[PDB]
């Protein structure tokens, strides 16, 4: 699941991008910076969830 | 236990700052901060290993 985003997508919208996501002023260049994050995340599910 | 009201919780000065290792919330964003108003904020600070 997409978990940052910049703006919120229009409805219908699909959003395939894996560039890295900054949430600070600082810029982030490359794959990896500071408090730079992964905008896809797991999901953790489990029978026993 | 420290109260902290009736000032204002700038955070550009703390984000910012890099001297932090670790810095999430679970509840609330730094980009929406600014735009939100709070009645008290309680500050407490320990050592941990």
């Amino acid at each position: 699941y997409r978990l940052f985003r910049k703006s919120n997508l229009k409805p219908f919208e699909r959003d395939i991008s894996t560039e890295i996501y900054q949430a600070g002023s600082t810029p982030c260049n490359g794959v990896e910076g500071f408090n730079c994050y992964f905008p896809l995340q797991s999901y953790g599910f489990q029978p026993t969830n | 236990r420290k109260r902290i009201s009736n000032c204002v919780a700038d955070y550009s000065v703390l984000y910012n700052s890099a001297s932090f290792s670790t810095f999430k919330c679970y509840g609330v964003s730094p980009t929406k901060l600014n735009d939100l108003c709070f009645t008290n904020v309680y500050a407490d600070s320990f050592v941990i290993r």
